[PDB]
C-alpha cells in the first residue's frame, strides 16, 4: 500500500518533467528544474524521502518494521546483507534522480 | 562536400511543391460542414443514475436472491472479548483473571 | 492562465504555485518535527536492552563448578 | 594497449573496427560501384512503378516470391539422404520421442508400485 | 536521408563521421557544458595535431587507431535524441501517418463533409496525372544506355515540368500528422 | 547479528548453544524449586478472541485488552496507548526471559565444558 | 502543446547561434553567407555548427545531409521540410 | 442485510459501468476521460465506507453468488474474497487510479485516441480488482491473464513502435512462464485436494508441499 | 544516510575536470548485469533456429 | 535489420529492406522484433563470464 | 505571442565556469568558441541554485515555526 502512494507519484512527478521538456526523458538534458519548475520539484523530493524512510513518512511504518523484522529473524546471513546494502542503494539512485534532474544549471535546448 | 547544381534545383523545387501541398491541407473556415441531424445538476443526475441504480439493484439480488440459498454469503463470527454482552441471547461473557499486574 | 514561452531566460512562474510548493514542503516538515516531538520511541526504541554479562548465576541457576 | 574486442555470430564485429575497412584495393571500389550500380537500377524500377498514377494493387516483388519459394516448395527437391542429414533427423525425430517415453514409463512404474504397495497419499483425490 | 549515397565513404567523410561520433560520446560521458566545453576542445586538438599529414597510409592508420580507442572509451548507454533511430520517441507517430490513396475511398458523405479540400485535391490529381508522361520520359532521356548508376534524380528543365518522382515525396505524411 | 555468531563460527561451536536444540539441560538443572509460568488468558478466551495462533502466547490477555479498547474507541484510534504499552511491555518481559534461558544455556554448557576438561585432566595424571 | 515553428523564427534562431559562434565576425555574417567560401571556417568547425544546431532545435541531422549544408538558408531549408514548416 | 456486500459488489459494478458506454455519443465525445475519472472518484468513496465497517469490528465475508458449473464432485462458482486484504487494497488503487486518470487527461490531451486509453485503463482496473477479490484459483487466473493482456496492450500503445511491440512480447513471454507456473499450482490443488477455493484448500492442506508452493512461487 | 553521503560525494565529483575511461563494475551496472543481452539474444536465437532447422 | 543503417531511405521502413534485393534466408528471424546480432560495447565472451 | 529573441550581445562567460575553463585553455594553448552559446545558461534566473543538502530542507524554516507555535499551544492548553 505504502509503496503504491509513493511510487505512483514519482511516476507522475517524473512525467511531468519529461512533457514540459518535449518528451526528454534523460536526467543529462534535465537540470535547473529546482527552481524551474517548484510544486513538481517539492512532491519529488516528498516522494523520494518517502521512498527511502524518512522517519515519519508513509515509507517509515512499513520499510523500517521490514528491515526491523529482517534483522532480528532465523534467516539467511547473505539475504540479510543483501538487504541492506539493496537499502543504501535505494537511498544512492534516489540521490541521483534528485542531483541530475533538479540541482544545478540547464542542459536543456533554449 | 555539398549539393550539385542539380541536387539543389531539384531540392528547391520539391520544397516548393510540399509547402504549396501543406498550404493546401490547411482547412476553411466553414469546412467541418456538419450533417443536419449547473455543475451540481450533472453530478446529481450522475450520482442517481450510476450510484443508486446499480446498489439498488444489488442490494435486491443479495437480500432476496443471493441469500436464499444456503452458504452463499457466509460472514466470519464477530470477536467476543471478556466482559462482553452477547445480543443474541442477552448473555455475558465474564471478564478475564486479575493480572499479575506489574507497576 | 496562459504562461508565455522563454527563449534563453528562466521560466515565468506562479504565485499560486510558488505558495503550494511551500506550503507542503512546510507541512512535510512539521509533520516530521511533530511526530517526532511525540512518538520518539519509534525512531530510539523504547525499553532497554538487556546485558546478559550482568546476569548473576545465582538467577540463572548455575551451580559453582566445584559442586 | 586498449582491450581488443571479440566478435561472435550474436555480437558481430562493427564496420569501423573491420580491418578489411582500411585496406581497400582499387577492385575493391570497382566492386562497390558495380553494387551500387544494382541498388540503384532495382530503385529506379521500384520507382518508375512505384509513382505511376495508374497503378493500383500490389507491385509484386519477385524477390519475396522466391525467398517464399525457397523457404517452403524447393526443400524436397534439394535433399538428399547424406550421413549428416541421416543422423541429425534420426536424433531429432526419435530420440526426444524414446527419451520422454522413457520418463513417463518410470515415473508411471514408480507411480504403480507404489499404489500396490499401499503406501501412496491418495486421500481426498476425488477427481481424475 | 533526404541524400542519395555514394559507393565508398571517403577518407575525410570517415574523419569527421569520428569527429562527430566521439564528440557525442564524449558530451555523454561529460554531462556538464562546461566540462564538456573543456575536453570538447582538447579533442579538437588532437584531430587539429593530425590534421596535416600527406602521408595517407599513416592517416589510414591514424584513423583505425582512433576507431579502435572510440570503441573502447565509447559510451554504453549515449544520449539520442527522442525522434533518433535509438530514442524514446522513434517511431511512435508511424500508426497516425495515413495516406492520400486511403483518403480517395471516402463515402460521399464523407467528402461532402470537407468540400474545398478535396477540390484542391482534385486539383493535384490532375496536376498528377498531366505530368507521368514527360517525367518518365525525362527520366529516360537522361539515363545512360547501362542504367541509372546512383539514385540521384534530375531537377526539371523545362519552365512547364516538375521534377521527375515527386509525388510520394512532396504529398509525404506530416511528421506530426494526428 | 550480533557478537555470539562470531563465537559460534569463529570460535568453539561446542561452547556455544545451539538454537534449534536449546534447551539441552533439564529445567531444574540448578533451579533448587522453579515455578511454572502463569496463563492468565484462558483457551476459550483466545479461541473467542480470535488470536492469530502466533499471538495466542502468555502476552495475550494483554493484547485481548488492546482489541477490546480499539473496538469500543473506534473513531478514536490513539485511545489505546496504555493498552499498547502494556502488551508492548508484557512481551519485552517475555523476550528478556528467552535471552535468560539462552545465557542460561551458554554458560552451563561452559561449566560442563570445564567439568569434563578437570575429569580429563584428573584421568590422565 | 508547442506553438508551431515559423521561417522567421528558425532563421532567427540559426543566425543567433552563428553569432554566438567566436570564429564568425556577426557584422558581415549573412544568411546567404558560405562557412568555408567566404567565412573561412573547414570541415570540423561544419561539423560542430551543425552540432550546435542539433542542439538547439532538439533533432539530429544525418552525417549524409549535414555535409551539404554550408549556408545559414540551406540549414533553415532542411530544418523547414524536415519538420514540415511551410510560413 | 448489512451493507457489506451490497458495498463492495457496487463498487466493483460501477466500475464496470462505463466499459458499457463504451458505444455511446459520451464515447464519441471529449466527455468520456472526465466521465470515466468521476466514476472512479465515486468508486473510490462507495469503497472507503466498507473500510471503516471492518476497521471497526473487523468485518469479513465470502460471496459466493452465482454458480457457474459442477465438475462432478468440484463446484466452480463466481465467489469473492471481501477481508483485510482486499478491503484495504481496493480503495488504494482506486485513489492511486483516481489520480492517474486525472493526470493522464492532463498528459495525454494531443492523443487521438484518449478516449480509447481511458478504456483500457478502466479495462485494467477492472481486471485488478478481479485478482483482488477472487476467492477461487479459477477466478484469481482470470484476473491474472486479464491484467497481463491489458498490459499487453497498453505497452504498445504506440503500434508503429517496434521496441514497444518487442516490450509488449517480452512482457507476455516473462508473464506466460509465470502462468506455467499457475497453473501447475491449480492442477495439483485440484489433483490433490478436490477444489480450487481457498477456504477448501486451507482446510485440507495442514502442511502444504513443495510442489504446489514452488508453482506458487514460480507465478509470482 | 551512508547511500546519501556516499551517492552526494560520488555525483559531486562529477563536476571536476578530469576524465576517466569506466570500469568494469560500471559496464556491468549500466548494462543491466548482460543479462538482457546474453539471455535475449542467445536462447532465443538457438529456438528460432531450432524450429526451422530441425522442425 | 537492426544492424541495417537506420538513416537510409528503404522501400520498407520498418524491415530495413530495398525492394528487389535477395533476402537473407533468416529474415524471419532477423527482423527488428526478433534475434539481434549487433555488436555490443562489451564483448559477448566477457558478457558471458561475468554474468555467469 | 510572437516572442523576441533577447539580444545576443548580452551572453558573456564572465563570471562564470566557461571563464574558467577559458583560462585552463589558454593556458594549455587553446581556445573555445562557442562558450557564449553556453552562457546563457549560467546567467540569470539560473545564476544560483540550491545544494542537497539545502534541497531537502525546502520548507524547515516555516514547518519549525509552526511546530513550535503548536508545541506552545498544546502545552498552554496542558497547562490551563
Ligand atoms: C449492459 C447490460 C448487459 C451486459 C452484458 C452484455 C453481454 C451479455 C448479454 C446476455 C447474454 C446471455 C443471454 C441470456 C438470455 C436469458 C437471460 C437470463 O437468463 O437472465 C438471467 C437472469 C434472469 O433469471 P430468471 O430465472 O429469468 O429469473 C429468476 C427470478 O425469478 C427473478 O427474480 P424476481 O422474480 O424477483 O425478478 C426481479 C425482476 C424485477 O427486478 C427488480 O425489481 C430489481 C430492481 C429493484 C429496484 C428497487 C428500487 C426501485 C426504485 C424505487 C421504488 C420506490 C420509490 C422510492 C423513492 C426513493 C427516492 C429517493 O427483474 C427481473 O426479473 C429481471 C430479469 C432479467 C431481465 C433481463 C434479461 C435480458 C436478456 C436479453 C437477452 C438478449 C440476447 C443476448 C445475446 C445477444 C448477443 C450478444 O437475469 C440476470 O441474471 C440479470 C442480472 C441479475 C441482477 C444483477 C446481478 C449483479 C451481479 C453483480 C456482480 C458484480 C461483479 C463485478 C466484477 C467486475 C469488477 C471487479
Ligand atoms: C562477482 C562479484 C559479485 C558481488 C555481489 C555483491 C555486490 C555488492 C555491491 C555493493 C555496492 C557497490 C556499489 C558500487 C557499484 C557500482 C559502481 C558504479 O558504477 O557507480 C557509478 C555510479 C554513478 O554513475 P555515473 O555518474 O555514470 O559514474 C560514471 C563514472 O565514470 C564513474 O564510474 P566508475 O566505474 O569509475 O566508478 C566506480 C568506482 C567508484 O565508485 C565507487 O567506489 C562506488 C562506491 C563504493 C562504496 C563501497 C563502500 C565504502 C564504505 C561505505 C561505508 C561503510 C564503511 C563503514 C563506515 C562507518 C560506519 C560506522 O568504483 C570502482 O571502480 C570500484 C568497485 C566498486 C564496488 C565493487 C563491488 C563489488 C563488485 C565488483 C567486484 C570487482 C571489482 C573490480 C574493480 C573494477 C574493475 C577494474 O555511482 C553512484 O551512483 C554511487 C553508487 C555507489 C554508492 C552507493 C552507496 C553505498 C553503497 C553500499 C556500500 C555499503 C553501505 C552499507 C551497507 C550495509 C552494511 C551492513
Ligand atoms: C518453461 C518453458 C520454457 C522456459 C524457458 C524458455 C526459454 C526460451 C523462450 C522461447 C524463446 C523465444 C522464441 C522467439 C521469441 C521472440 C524473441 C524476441 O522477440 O526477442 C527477444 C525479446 C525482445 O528482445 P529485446 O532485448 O527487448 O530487444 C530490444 C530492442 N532493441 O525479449 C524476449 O522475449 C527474451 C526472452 C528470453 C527468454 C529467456 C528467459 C528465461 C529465464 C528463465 C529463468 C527462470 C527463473 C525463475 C525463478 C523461479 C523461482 C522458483
Ligand atoms: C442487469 C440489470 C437488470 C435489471 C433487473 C435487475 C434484476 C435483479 C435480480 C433479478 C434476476 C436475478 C435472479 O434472480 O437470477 C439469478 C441468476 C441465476 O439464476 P439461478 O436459478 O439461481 O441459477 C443458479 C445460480 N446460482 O443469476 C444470473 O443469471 C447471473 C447474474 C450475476 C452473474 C453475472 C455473471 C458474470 C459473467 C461472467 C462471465 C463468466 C465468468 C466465469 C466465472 C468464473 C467462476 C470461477
Ligand atoms: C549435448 C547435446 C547432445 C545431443 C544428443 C547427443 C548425440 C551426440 C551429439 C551429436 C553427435 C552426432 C549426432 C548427429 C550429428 C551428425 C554429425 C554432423 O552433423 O556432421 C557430419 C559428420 O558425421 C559423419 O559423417 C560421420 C558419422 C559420425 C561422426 C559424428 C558423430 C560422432 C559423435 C561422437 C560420439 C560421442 C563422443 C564421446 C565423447 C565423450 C562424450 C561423453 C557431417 O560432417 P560435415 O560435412 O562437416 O557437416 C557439418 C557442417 N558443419
Ligand atoms: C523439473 C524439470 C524442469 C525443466 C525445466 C523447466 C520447465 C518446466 C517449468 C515448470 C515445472 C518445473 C518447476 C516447478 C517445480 C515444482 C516443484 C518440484 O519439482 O517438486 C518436486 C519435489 C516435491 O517434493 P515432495 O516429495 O512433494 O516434498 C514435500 C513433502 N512435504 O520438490 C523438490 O524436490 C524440491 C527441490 C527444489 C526444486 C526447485 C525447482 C525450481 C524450479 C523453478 C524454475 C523453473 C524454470
Ligand atoms: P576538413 O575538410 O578541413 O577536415 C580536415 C581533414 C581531417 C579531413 C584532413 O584534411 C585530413 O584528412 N587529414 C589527414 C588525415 C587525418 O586527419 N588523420 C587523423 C584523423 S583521426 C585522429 O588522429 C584523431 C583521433 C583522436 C581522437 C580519437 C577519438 C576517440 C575518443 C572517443 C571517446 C568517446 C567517449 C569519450
Amino acid at each position: 500500500c505504502m509503496h503504491a502512494f509513493f511510487k505512483a507519484m514519482l511516476f507522475m512527478c517524473s512525467g511531468s518533467i519529461i512533457h514540459s521538456l518535449n518528451d526528454e526523458q534523460d536526467i543529462r538534458k534535465m537540470g535547473g528544474l529546482y527552481k524551474a519548475m517548484p510544486f513538481t520539484t517539492t512532491a519529488l523530493i516528498i516522494g523520494s524521502l518517502a521512498l527511502t524512510g524518512m522517519p515519519y513518512l508513509t515509507g517509515f511504518y512499513s520499510k523500517d518494521l521490514i528491515i526491523e523484522a529482517v534483522n532480528m529473524s532465523y534467516t539467511n546471513a547473505w539475504a540479510l546483507l543483501m538487504t541492506l546494502i539493496a537499502t543504501s542503494l535505494t537511498a544512492a539512485y534516489s540521490t541521483r534522480i534528485i542531483f541530475f534532474a533538479f540541482l544545478g544549471k540547464p542542459r536543456f535546448p533554449p | 562536400s555539398g549539393y550539385t547544381p542539380d541536387e539543389k534545383l531539384r531540392l528547391q523545387q520539391l520544397r516548393e511543391l510540399r509547402r504549396r501541398w501543406l498550404k493546401d491541407q490547411e482547412l476553411s473556415p466553414r469546412e467541418p460542414v456538419l450533417p443536419p441531424r449547473y455543475k451540481t445538476y450533472r453530478h446529481s443526475i450522475f450520482a442517481v443514475t450510476h450510484v443508486l441504480i446499480p446498489v439498488w439493484i444489488i442490494h435486491y439480488y443479495l437480500k432476496y436472491h443471493v441469500t436464499a440459498k444456503p452458504y452463499t454469503v457466509v460472514e466470519r463470527k464477530p470477536r467476543i472479548f471478556p466482559g462482553d454482552t452477547i445480543l443474541e441471547t442477552g448473555e455475558v461473557i465474564p471478564l478475564m483473571k486479575e493480572f499479575p499486574d506489574q507497576h | 492562465v496562459h504562461i508565455e514561452p522563454r527563449y534563453r531566460q528562466f521560466p515565468q512562474l506562479t504565485r499560486s504555485q510558488l505558495i503550494q510548493a511551500e506550503f507542503f514542503s512546510a507541512t512535510m516538515w512539521f509533520w516530521i518535527l511533530w511526530r517526532f516531538w511525540h512518538d520518539s520511541d519509534a525512531v530510539l526504541g523504547h525499553f532497554p536492552y538487556p546485558d546478559p554479562s550482568q546476569w548473576t548465576d545465582e538467577e540463572l541457576g548455575i551451580l559453582p563448578d566445584d559442586e | 594497449s586498449f582491450p581488443k574486442y571479440k566478435p561472435s555470430r550474436l555480437a558481430t564485429l562493427p564496420a569501423t573496427l573491420d580491418p578489411a575497412e582500411y585496406d581497400i584495393s582499387p577492385e575493391t571500389r570497382k566492386a562497390q560501384a558495380e553494387r551500387l550500380a544494382i541498388r540503384s537500377r532495382l530503385k529506379r524500377e521500384y520507382l518508375l512503378q512505384y509513382n505511376d498514377p495508374n497503378r493500383l494493387g500490389v507491385i509484386e516483388d519477385p524477390a519475396l516470391i522466391r525467398w517464399t519459394y525457397a523457404r517452403s516448395a524447393n526443400i524436397y527437391p534439394n535433399f538428399r539422404p547424406t550421413p549428416k542429414t541421416s543422423l541429425l533427423g534420426a536424433l531429432f525425430g526419435i530420440g526426444p520421442l524414446f527419451f520422454w517415453y522413457y520418463v513417463f514409463k518410470t515415473d508411471r512404474d514408480k507411480k504403480e508400485k507404489l499404489i500396490q504397495e499401499g503406501k501412496l497419499d491418495q486421500t481426498f483425490n476425488i477427481s481424475y | 536521408a533526404f541524400s542519395a549515397p555514394a559507393a565508398y565513404l571517403t577518407h575525410q567523410q570517415k574523419v569527421l563521421r569520428l569527429y562527430k561520433r566521439a564528440l557525442r560520446h564524449l558530451e555523454s560521458w561529460c554531462v556538464h557544458r562546461d566540462k564538456y566545453r573543456y575536453f570538447a576542445c582538447l579533442m579538437r586538438a588532437r584531430f587539429d595535431e593530425h590534421k596535416n599529414e600527406k602521408d595517407m597510409v599513416k592517416a589510414t592508420q591514424l584513423l583505425r587507431q582512433a576507431e579502435e580507442e572510440f570503441w573502447y572509451g565509447q559510451h554504453p548507454q549515449p544520449y539520442i535524441f527522442p525522434e533518433s533511430p535509438g530514442g524514446t520517441s522513434y517511431e511512435r507517430y508511424e500508426c497516425y501517418k495515413v495516406p492520400e490513396w486511403c483518403l480517395d475511398d471516402w463515402h460521399p458523405s464523407e467528402k461532402a463533409m470537407y468540400p474545398d479540400y478535396f477540390a484542391k485535391r482534385e486539383q493535384w490529381k490532375r496536376l498528377r496525372r498531366e505530368s507521368w508522361e514527360r517525367e518518365v520520359k525525362q527520366l529516360q532521356e537522361e539515363t545512360p544506355p547501362g542504367g541509372p548508376r546512383t539514385e540521384a534524380l534530375p531537377p526539371a528543365r523545362k519552365e512547364g515540368d516538375l521534377p521527375p518522382l515527386w509525388w510520394h515525396i512532396v504529398t509525404r505524411p506530416r511528421e506530426r500528422p494526428m | 547479528m550480533g557478537a555470539h555468531l562470531a563465537r559460534r563460527y569463529l570460535g568453539d561451536a561446542s561452547k556455544e548453544p545451539d538454537p534449534l536444540r536449546m534447551p539441552t539441560f533439564p529445567p531444574d538443572y540448578g533451579f533448587p524449586e522453579r515455578k511454572e509460568r502463569e496463563m492468565v488468558a484462558t483457551q476459550q478466551e483466545m479461541n473467542d478472541a480470535q488470536l492469530m495462533l502466533q499471538q495466542r502466547d502468555y502476552c495475550a490477555h494483554y493484547l485481548i485488552q488492546l482489541l477490546k479498547c480499539k473496538r469500543d474507541s473506534f473513531p478514536n484510534f490513539l485511545a489505546c496507548k496504555h493498552e499498547q504499552h502494556d502488551w508492548d511491555y508484557c512481551e519485552h518481559l517475555d523476550y528478556v526471559k528467552r535471552m535468560k534461558e539462552f545465557e542460561r544455556e551458554r554458560r552451563l554448557l561452559q561449566r560442563k565444558k570445564r567439568r569434563e576438561q578437570r575429569e580429563a585432566e584428573m584421568a590422565r595424571g | 502543446d508547442a506553438p508551431p515553428l515559423t521561417l522567421e523564427a528558425i532563421k532567427d534562431r540559426v543566425l543567433y547561434v552563428l553569432k554566438l559562434y567566436d570564429k564568425i565576425d556577426p557584422e558581415k555574417l549573412s544568411v546567404n553567407s558560405h562557412f568555408m567560401k567566404d567565412l573561412g571556417l573547414d570541415s570540423l568547425d561544419q561539423v560542430e555548427i551543425i552540432m550546435a544546431m542539433e542542439d538547439e532545435f532538439g533533432f539530429e541531422i544525418p552525417d549524409i545531409d549535414a555535409e551539404k549544408l554550408m549556408c545559414p538558408q540551406e540549414i533553415v531549408d532542411y530544418i523547414a521540410d524536415k519538420k514540415d514548416v511551410y510560413e | 442485510m448489512n451493507p457489506f456486500a451490497s458495498l463492495t459488489l457496487t463498487t466493483l459494478t460501477i466500475l464496470t459501468i462505463p466499459i458499457m458506454m463504451s458505444n455511446s455519443n459520451i464515447y464519441k465525445t471529449n466527455l468520456y476521460p472526465n466521465y470515466v475519472k468521476t466514476t472512479v472518484s465515486y468508486a473510490f468513496t462507495l469503497s472507503l465506507v466498507p473500510l471503516l465497517m471492518f476497521m471497526h469490528t473487523g468485518q469479513e465475508m465470502i460471496i459466493s453468488n452465482w454458480h457457474w458449473m459442477t465438475l462432478q464432485t468440484v463446484e466452480l462458482s463466481l465467489s469473492f474474497k471481501m477481508d483485510y486484504f482486499s478491503v484495504m487494497f481496493i480503495p488504494v488503487a482506486l485513489f492511486v487510479t483516481w489520480s492517474i486518470m486525472e493526470f493522464s487527461m492532463w498528459y495525454m490531451h494531443s492523443d487521438p485516441f484518449i478516449n480509447r486509453f481511458f478504456k483500457y485503463l478502466l479495462l485494467f482496473l477492472i481486471t485488478m480488482m478481479i485478482l483482488v477479490t477472487a476467492n477461487n484459483l479459477f477466478q484469481l487466473f482470470i484476473g491474472w491473464e486479464g491484467v497481463g493482456i491489458m498490459s499487453f496492450l497498453l505497452i504498445g500503445w504506440w503500434h508503429g513502435r517496434t521496441d514497444a511491440n518487442t516490450a509488449a512480447l517480452q512482457a507476455i513471454l516473462y508473464n506466460r512462464i509465470g502462468d506455467i507456473g499457475f497453473v501447475l499450482s491449480m492442477a495439483w490443488f485440484l489433483t490433490h485436494s478436490n477444489a480450487w477455493d481457498l477456504q477448501q484448500i486451507f482446510m485440507l492442506n495442514n502442511e502444504c508441499p513443495n510442489m504446489p508452493l514452488i508453482g506458487l512461487l514460480l507465478a509470482a | 544516510i551512508m547511500g546519501f553521503m556516499l551517492a552526494l560525494e560520488l555525483n559531486n565529483t562529477t563536476y571536476y575536470l578530469k576524465f576517466k575511461y569506466p570500469s568494469q563494475t560500471y559496464k556491468f551496472s549500466n548494462m543491466l548485469g548482460y543479462y538482457p543481452s546474453i539471455m535475449h539474444r542467445l536462447p532465443t536465437y538457438h529456438n528460432l533456429s531450432m524450429s526451422q532447422k530441425s522442425a | 535489420q537492426q544492424e541495417r543503417d537506420p538513416w537510409y531511405d528503404w522501400d520498407h521502413p520498418d524491415l530495413r529492406l530495398n525492394w528487389g534485393e535477395p533476402i537473407h534466408w533468416d529474415l524471419d528471424m532477423y527482423i527488428r522484433n526478433r534475434v539481434d546480432t549487433s555488436p555490443t560495447p562489451v564483448s559477448w565472451n566477457t558478457m558471458c563470464k561475468h554474468l555467469f | 505571442s510572437k516572442m523576441e529573441l533577447p539580444d545576443y550581445k548580452q551572453w558573456k562567460i564572465e563570471g562564470t565556469p566557461l571563464e574558467t575553463v577559458q583560462e585552463k585553455l589558454a593556458a594549455r594553448g587553446l581556445r573555445d568558441p562557442w562558450g557564449r552559446n553556453e552562457a546563457w545558461r549560467y546567467s540569470g534566473g539560473f545564476a544560483n541554485n540550491v545544494s542537497f543538502v539545502g534541497a531537502l530542507l525546502k520548507g524547515f524554516k516555516w514547518g519549525f515555526a509552526a511546530f513550535v507555535v503548536a508545541v506552545g499551544a498544546e502545552y498552554y492548553l496542558e497547562s490551563q
